[PDB]
């Protein structure tokens, strides 16, 4: 029981690496995302004098 | 002292209606027209 638990772990940790790889180039590449705002008119006044 | 107005003078009109529209234009912005040209002739007078 806890024999696997334990043991099981040290034995996936090979992946520890992978993921950890993810999370950097991961963010070390990234996409760029998106605002959505417009739900109503910015609208001001549009001429100084 | 006659008066003459010329090339560096101005006619103004103030327009008022009461068009449901007018009672409309309030918070205004922008405002654009396509207005035609008149002219105005003066017409004879005596000096009696």
């Amino acid at each position: 029981m806890a024999s696997l638990i334990y043991r099981q772990l040290l034995t996936n940790s090979y992946t520890v690496d992978l993921s950890d790889e993810i999370q950097e180039i991961g963010s070390t590449k990234t996409q760029n995302v998106t605002i959505n705002l417009g739900p109503f008119a910015q609208t001001g006044y549009a001429p100084v004098n | 002292r006659y008066e003459v107005i010329k090339e560096n003078s101005y006619v103004y009109v103030d327009y008022w209606d009461d068009s449901q529209a007018f009672r409309n234009m309030v918070y205004v912005r922008s405002l654009a027209a396509n207005l035609n040209s008149v002219i105005c002739t003066g017409g004879d007078y005596s000096f009696a």
